[PDB]
């Protein structure tokens, strides 16, 4: 009674119909189990280290700086030259500069003629 | 601490739109409602609060004397 | 905007939104007794009661949290615990 | 392992029919039935159930070409009614 | 995706698209009693089949269950000014300093409040002192290696308190 809710980029699928939780598989629940003793044994020494009186500072997350290491240092290694890397580089970093530059000089030269003729607005143009 | 919550077997419900809905919910069929919890919601200082035009009815139920004593004014 | 609460008090409101219920008897009601085994109402009915207790109190309990209160000792102290009741 | 998780996820006693024809009575299979087939599984597991996933009949073919055989087997088929259509009929 | 399990007992599924289809008629009913009505015919509904002992066709009728609430849901729903998402959604959260704090205060202050920071001396002393061997040989010997859960279980040995207690007792009282 419906279009059945398609999913997109921005059409994020609800818990409720997903419809993989139907057809449950035992080691489907065996990888929720694992993933449930995963999060059991990171909780229990976050609370570890986390409650201790005789502790003074900060947590000192190692995902964290995993993650942020992998975003600024770990950009250039690795790195191959590919076709769709240096296609988009082309893309991204020539051609809207090229745009803006003829679209610059086609004003430019307009402006350039037009008053080379003398019709322009220059009966009191101060402030240049 | 007392509040002395004025208690049960006081409502005994009684009231004209969930006697309305008991009695067709009965001849639907199903004779199992939540209780007697919307008649604190609906009688006391409540039940006959004005309707719509009655709220546009309140201004002039005093004014009109006023408005002619400034008339013969 | 400094509502009082007091523990004896929110007790007896509990129980008595419970009073006001249909299918269990006002005679035999206590403070410390379960819902599925001596009361005569099933899952559903016992989450219309949570229903109706977070529409009156004007906070919800989730399911997650819905699956364990069996009794209304819990309840009083779960609604205390949101509440924080003392001077 | 894998056997015995066929056994325990699949033979069970609410999707399971037991059916009888001949010379002998509806209350007396039902007095054998509530012997033994009374007192089955009747309990699933972890919530581990099938449905009837919806197939995708694509449509499209499949040779095997093999040059020593005396005759040769050309099947071809289209869509079905399934089963609860007048179609089906 | 839960503390306690991995699954969620397909009864509590059932569960909560009740709780979910009650609030969201709640959200679609003014009046509250066509609303009593409305409700009382979709208990009704769920009662017309409660004892059906199969479990393909409980999550079949689940699956169509579903279809019928994503298309008749509600937009906004009436979730209540303490729910997340809701009108408060800790409204006066402004105010709200986590007690480790406190005692870098100047001590002209701390001689202005000297009941409430002798007592918070009372409660530091209870909390070191029960803090070593039995909170961490009752989290290093009872569970495996694999935690496995979230709970913590109680000192029922013979005195002091279960462990994890700081954080969890020592936080704020939810409206300044």
């Amino acid at each position: 009674s419906f279009p059945k809710y398609e999913p997109s980029r921005l059409a994020s699928l609800p818990t409720t119909l997903d419809p993989a939780e139907y057809d449950i598989s035992s080691e489907t629940r065996k990888a929720q189990a694992e993933r449930l003793a995963i999060r059991s044994r990171l909780k229990r020494e976050y609370q570890l280290q986390y409650n201790d009186p005789s502790r003074r500072g900060v947590v000192e997350d190692p995902a964290l700086i995993r993650w942020t290491c992998a975003r600024s240092a770990n950009v250039y290694p690795n790195f191959r030259p590919n076709t769709k890397t240096s296609l988009l580089g082309a893309l991204f970093g020539i051609g809207p500069l090229i745009f803006w530059y003829y679209v610059f000089k086609t004003d430019r030269d307009r402006k350039e003629k037009l008053i080379q003729e003398g019709k322009l607005d220059r009966t009191f143009n101060i402030s240049y | 601490s007392k509040m002395e919550l004025p208690d049960y077997k006081q409502w005994k419900i009684e009231g004209t739109p969930l006697e309305t809905v008991q009695e067709k919910l009965a001849a639907r069929g199903l004779r199992d409602p939540w209780g007697r919890n919307e008649a604190w919601r609906y009688m006391g200082g409540f039940a006959n609060n004005v309707s719509f035009v009655g709220a546009l009815l309140k201004g002039f139920k005093w004014g009109f004397a006023a408005f002619v004593v400034a008339v013969g004014a | 905007d400094a509502p009082p609460l007091t523990l004896e008090g929110i007790k007896d409101r509990v129980l008595y939104v419970l009073k006001l219920y249909d299918k269990i008897d006002p005679e035999k009601l206590s403070v410390n007794s379960h819902f599925m085994k001596d009361l005569g109402l099933d899952s559903l009915d016992q989450v219309e009661i949570i229903m109706a207790m977070e529409d009156e109190f004007g906070f919800e309990i989730p399911d997650i949290d819905a699956e364990k209160l069996m009794c209304p000792q819990e309840i009083v102290d779960y609604i205390a615990d949101k509440k924080d009741v003392y001077e | 392992a894998d056997l015995t998780e066929y056994l325990s996820r699949h033979y069970k006693a609410p999707r399971m029919v037991l059916a009888a024809a001949g010379g002998l009575e509806h209350r007396q299979l039902l007095d054998l039935a509530q012997k033994h087939f009374s007192g089955l599984s009747g309990t699933y597991d972890e919530d581990a159930v099938p449905t009837l996933t919806p197939c995708r009949f694509t449509g499209s073919e499949i040779r095997h070409r093999e040059d020593g055989l005396p005759l040769a087997h050309v099947a071809i088929a289209v869509e079905g009614p399934g089963w609860a259509n007048p179609d089906n009929v | 995706f839960l503390p306690s399990a991995a699954y969620l007992t397909h009864q509590q599924k059932v569960l909560q698209l009740y709780k979910r289809a009650l609030r969201h008629l709640e959200s679609r009913c003014v009046h509250r009693d066509k609303y009593r009505y409305f409700a009382c015919l979709l208990r009704a509904r769920f009662d017309e089949h409660k004892n059906e002992k199969d479990m393909v066709k409980a999550t079949q009728l689940l699956r169509e269950a579903e279809k019928e609430f994503w298309h008749g849901q509600h937009p906004q729903p009436y979730i209540f000014p303490e729910s997340p998402g809701g009108t408060s959604y800790e409204r006066y959260e402004c105010y709200k300093v986590p007690e480790w704090c406190l005692d870098d205060w100047h001590p002209s202050e701390k001689a202005m409040y000297p009941d409430y920071f002798a007592k918070r001396e009372q409660w530091k002393k209870l909390r070191r002192e029960s803090w070593e061997r039995e909170v961490k040989q009752l989290q290093e010997e009872t569970p495996v290696g694999g935690p496995r859960t979230e709970a913590l279980p109680p000192a029922r040995k013979q005195g002091d308190l279960p462990p994890l207690w700081w954080h969890i007792v020592t936080r704020p009282r939810e409206r300044p």
